[PDB]
């Protein structure tokens, strides 16, 4: 299923880049070579100014630096929050969970902070 | 339109340079590289050099390379 | 006058055309006339007898209502037609 | 049935929803605003402030400040005194 | 009276004394959000104090949601420290409690009609607009939302003393309209 | 290189047709206008790339 | 002989022209502002009355 | 000069690596590579918008969130992606959203 969608995307991409390859004057063999390599690669403190009186008031910032864990990239239509919970109308997008990819149109989410 | 706002952008870049404080005059091609004007045609640049750079009062020409006149503004 | 002329005048009045893009069209279709009525200060309607009008210095008048069709063309290939009955 | 009591008129709530969804225009950076202004002047020699505000999508006060910095108001026979996007 | 209002939310403003870059703070902060189209400030939230703070490019910040004055001050200091850790010269200047909100229950139904009739000069009861009666106390500048269920919410206080004094003043009046 | 030059000449041949299309009606002007419109979107679209690289 | 009818018909035609005139003005202001308009609010009954 | 969302995914990474190989081989110029990336972004956006007609659900807890330039950067933990056909469990997820 997902591989079939990927093949359709390949067809769309090549068709979309043909015109640019003609505009820039480059030979068409580049597209064939690109597709071949792409497929192969895929498969009392009165003086309060000092703030040092408190320490370890944060968390590890390395999660955003790593980003190695599963990542979901999509578009959002509505996102509401009522004092505890975050609600998500995320529309069509892509998800990368455990390497395997997932495709969706409507995504509904509820989370707690 | 074409080939007008680019000239305006160059002149604005010159003001930005002068807020920087680099009195040393700079080459027009280097200015184009800094302002992402490579895409523009060369002929428009040549027309600018021949006519607009001299017409602009703030601009000055020294040793074959164009920059503002440090005398015009009060120091 | 009441039976023919009022309705004919309303019909002959050209449809209102507005545009400034979506455009609205207002058409006045039908005339309705109720019996002479008087509204008390509390807002309760009640039939107004001519003797009561004479005594209370009221005007012997009948409410007048028109059916108005408003059609809006949004340029999106759909036109919405809403009818206000007895405005 | 006329003038039936209502908390808010349908047109008013629709317009308020549109305004809230669109949100107020944001104050973008001077460089980007200037570039957009110069691009607009290329399309048209003379611009009115009202339409220039629509083109730039910037606050009126901020746009007026940036435009006062470079462009200049010319009093003209087109119909009224309008801005000129040419710095000189 | 035997009843003391308990604070539900405290608003405190503090100046950091330095201009800030809202976009940079939004990009680098943990829980911060920045929507210039919607609001001109940056909204950040910290769970451990369980509070929300708005930070403006002018360097002034507003902290809300703190249930205590100490919690409000600590949360403001934490927000300032986060901004400072983001590299800005943030400080803690002229921290002040602009407004305090308290809540309580009188444990008996109230006749808001009689209350407004007696204290029309300070009372405002409009069931169409809001079911709760709004009472504007003068000696403390406190606004009280009194409800038929007995719940009373005081707002506009700068110090907890004002909240307690306002409740002490209002309780004898309410007791005279017990339902 | 000569073959490339001949191919290039056909470009000018068809740009003649382009003029005759203006004379029939401006296609080049329309293309330029279209190019002008993208610049703003590209700047807005671009802004996201720099910050996303910093974020991830 | 112009009896009550024709005379009232003349007056009513004039007043209905007016009514549609204010309706046009009121609706035009809202349309220019881009917001839809309420037909009931557009009508001035005092004109005819 | 486009939305530029799917570049930092498996598909975009593979395309970028292929373009890097051709650039190393001098077969394609970097401007051509950038143009290919732009066209890929357009095509992928259109394809996901059109050929996807399935709904998904998920629940969990949120540990962090960020917003700037209409870009949400939520960070959830212990998420359960529930679908009518299958259920997936994940310890942590980062949801990047744009519009």
């Amino acid at each position: 299923t997902v591989p079939k969608l990927y093949r359709s995307v390949i067809e769309d991409v090549i068709n979309d880049v043909r015109d640019i390859f003609l505009d820039d004057g480059v030979d068409e063999q580049v597209l064939m070579e690109l597709k071949t390599l792409w497929e192969n690669k895929l498969m009392g403190q009165v003086e309060e100014e000092p703030l040092n009186s408190e320490d370890d008031v944060s968390d590890e910032e390395g999660q955003e630096l790593f980003d190695t864990e599963n990542v979901v990239v999509c578009q959002y239509d509505k996102i509401h929050r009522s004092k505890n919970k975050w609600k998500f109308h995320l529309k069509d997008g892509i998800m990368n969970l455990n390497g395997r990819d997932y495709i969706f149109s409507k995504a509904i989410g509820d989370a707690e902070w | 339109g074409y080939k007008f706002g680019v000239l305006a952008k160059i002149v604005n870049y010159m003001k930005t340079r002068h807020q920087r404080g680099d009195t040393h005059p700079l080459t027009l091609d280097e200015i184009l590289d800094e302002t992402q004007h490579l895409d523009i045609g060369l002929k428009q640049k040549q027309w600018l050099m021949t006519e607009a750079l001299v017409n602009n009062p703030k601009i000055e020409v020294i040793d074959g390379k164009y920059a503002f006149k440090p005398k015009y503004n009060v120091r | 006058f009441i039976q023919m002329s009022v309705q004919r005048i309303v019909e002959d009045a050209p449809p209102i055309d507005l545009q400034a893009p979506p455009r609205y069209l207002l058409k006045f279709e039908q005339i309705y006339l109720s019996k002479p009525t008087h509204w008390e200060r509390d807002g309760a309607p009640s039939p107004m007898m001519p003797n009561e009008a004479r005594l209370r210095n009221l005007t012997y008048s009948a409410p007048l209502y028109v059916d108005i069709t408003k059609t809006v063309i949004k340029e999106g290939e759909e036109q919405l037609q809403t009818q206000h009955q007895k405005t | 049935t006329n003038y039936k009591p209502v908390a808010n008129h349908q047109y008013n709530i629709e317009y308020e929803r549109k305004k809230k969804e669109d949100g107020k225009r944001a104050r973008a950076d001077k460089q980007h605003v200037l570039d957009m202004l110069f691009s607009a002047f290329e399309k048209h020699q003379y611009y009115n402030l009202k339409d220039l505000v629509d083109i730039t999508k910037q606050p009126v006060v901020y746009l007026k400040e940036i435009l006062k910095e470079i462009g200049v108001q010319n009093v003209k026979g087109i119909h009224k005194n309008t801005w000129e996007l040419k710095p000189e | 009276s035997g009843i003391v209002p308990q604070l539900q939310n405290i608003v405190s403003t503090v100046n950091l004394g330095c201009k800030l870059d809202l976009k940079t703070i939004a990009l680098r902060a943990r829980n911060a959000e920045y929507n210039p189209k919607r609001f001109a400030a940056v909204i950040m939230r910290i769970r451990e104090p369980r509070t929300t703070a708005l930070i403006f490019s002018s360097g002034k910040m507003v902290c809300t949601g703190a249930k205590s004055e100490e919690q409000s001050r600590l949360a403001a200091r934490k927000y300032a420290r986060v901004v400072q850790k983001l590299g800005f010269p943030a400080k803690f200047l002229d921290f002040k409690i602009q407004n305090m909100v308290g809540s309580c229950d009188v444990k008996f139904p109230i006749r808001l009609e009689g209350l407004v009739l007696t204290h029309q000069q300070f009372s405002s009861y409009e069931p169409e607009l809001f079911p709760g009666l709004i009472y504007r106390m003068i000696k403390p500048r406190i606004v009280l939302l009194i409800f038929v269920s007995g719940k009373v919410v005081l707002t506009g206080a700068k110090v907890r003393a004002e909240i307690y004094e306002a409740f002490e003043n209002i309780y004898p009046i309410l007791k005279g309209f017990r339902k | 290189a000569q073959l490339k030059f001949f191919e290039q000449l056909d470009q000018i041949e068809k740009q003649r047709k382009d003029e005759q299309e203006r004379e029939i009606l401006q296609l080049r002007l329309k293309q330029k206008a279209k190019e002008m419109q993208q610049q703003e979107l590209a700047q807005m679209r671009q802004r996201d790339a720099n910050l996303t690289a910093l974020a991830a | 002989l112009d009896l009550a009818g024709p005379l009232l018909a003349f007056l009513f035609r004039g007043m209905f022209k007016n009514l549609l005139k204010e309706v046009r003005i009121y609706a035009q202001k809202f349309i220019d502002r881009g917001k839809d308009f309420n037909l009931e609010l557009a009508i001035k009954t005092r004109i005819i009355s | 000069m486009a939305y530029q969302l799917y570049r930092n995914t498996t598909l975009g990474n593979s395309l970028q690596e292929s373009l890097d190989e051709l650039i190393q081989s001098q077969q394609i110029t970097p401007q051509l590579a950038l143009q290919v990336l732009l066209q890929f972004d357009k095509a992928i956006n259109a394809a996901l918008a059109q050929r996807v007609r399935n709904r998904v659900n998920f629940r969990g807890s949120l540990n962090t969130y960020r917003f700037c330039d209409n870009v949400w950067t939520f960070v959830l933990n212990d998420v359960e992606f529930r679908e009518v056909t299958e259920l997936i469990k994940v310890d942590k997820v980062k949801i990047v959203a744009c519009d």
